[PDB]
């Protein structure tokens, strides 16, 4: 995608994008610039996941809202409304899952395969894991169980890189740990795995932070808090 | 129980 | 557009749309509804305004900042960006001309001509003014001059039917006269045209709620500080 | 300086 346009000219447009919160346009370009079939920095990675994050957020968004009004309208007590609701509801889902797949499309062609860091390699692959919940989240059918387990062995394997190659205090070490704990307590029916991570996770970095600068302490103490957030909320 | 907001670079 | 969609169906969707923030959805179906060709109840005129209202506000946003930032790599003592900034803000402002041309083609084919009465036209009409008057907030060339009278011309004709048809304190007409008068303060570089226009709007809209219901009273006195906040800003 | 925000039904 993008062909025409330089690599450089996309990440520089992708960054004018995100200023201009024109996230759609974000993506497109992020997403020609990993078509370009270059290794990505550390700094493209972030444009790569801010840029899907917030268009699947709004679809995700929309979903909620559409997919909350369709199960009043199948309530004890309804009046028909007719088929649009739930149409409609199929239309932002079909979209969200086209978005999906298309993040999932880029890791698998080709960025995984060539991220040979840790760095790198846990960054896609907790991508990963997070583009299968997406999917999870809307999923009914003969397939809900296969993409669960999908999020659930990228998480996996994103964990056990990060556990032998990166300090507990980590941000995307960190961040991994929240979303798979976020997996196993709203998509895996899994709620004391989800607490039981999110704990020796905080206690972990904790006893890590030590070691860190001033700028590096305040990255890590910011994730810990949303850990900390969510333990208060499940506990 | 939120995940990371990650919307900002 | 959307041809094979009831009519019924494109409204319900579109207050579907609005409710999960879905605003490009939300004008695609008012936009097919018009196109069908029936006019436009009260409610629906609402509909595809809010919906346009949102779809163009999110591009002007967006033009102001790429604008600010091309105006800031264009000064002295300037670091060569190339041409990314340019051509991103054009692909924006290319974007919503189109969406402007698109809502002025609705109004023009064939909403206006077959509105009689005065809540319809006038409310048309005020598009009319606002969709030039976002078309001249981008224009740079020998044709900004005529979109600044075309804006005018429909403002002008919207306020002419609403001082004859519609008490002072009429939403809509509440509602024209601020926009007109913004027109006139910011594209017109008439600022005392729009301190007067305020000023009278407010004063004999003020003389008017002694009439009007206590939910009535709401809704005009809403507007009324608008104008003021204007007046506030202006003077 | 403010136009009608409009973007609520
Ligand atoms: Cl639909
Ligand atoms: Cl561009």
């Amino acid at each position: 995608a993008m062909g025409s346009m330089e690599r450089a000219s996309l990440i520089q447009k992708a960054k004018l994008a995100e200023q201009a919160e024109r996230y759609e346009d974000m993506a497109a370009f992020m997403k020609g610039a990993v078509e370009k079939g270059e290794e990505l920095s550390c700094e493209e990675r972030n444009l790569l996941s801010v840029a899907y994050k917030n268009v699947v957020g709004g679809q995700r968004a929309a979903w909620r809202v559409l997919s909350s009004i369709e199960q009043k309208s199948n309530e004890e007590g309804s009046e028909e409304k007719g088929p649009e609701v739930r149409e409609y509801r199929e239309k932002v889902e079909t979209e969200l899952q086209g978005v999906c797949d298309t993040v999932l499309g880029l890791l698998d062609s080709h960025l995984i395969k060539e991220a040979g860091d840790a760095e790198s390699r846990v960054f896609y692959l907790k991508m990963k894991g997070d583009y299968y919940r997406y999917l999870a989240e809307v999923a009914t059918g003969d397939d809900k169980k296969r993409i669960i387990d999908s999020a659930r062995s990228a998480y996996q394997e994103a964990m056990d890189i990060s556990k032998k190659e990166m300090p507990p205090t980590n941000p995307i070490r960190l961040g991994l740990a929240l979303n798979f704990s976020v997996f196993h307590y709203e998509i895996a029916n899994s709620p004391e795995e989800a607490i039981s991570l999110a704990k020796t996770t905080f206690d972990e970095a904790m006893a890590d932070l030590h070691t860190l600068s001033e700028d590096s302490y305040k990255d890590s103490t910011l994730i810990m808090q949303l850990l900390r957030d969510n333990l208060t909320l499940w506990t | 129980a939120g995940s990371i907001p990650g919307r900002r670079s």
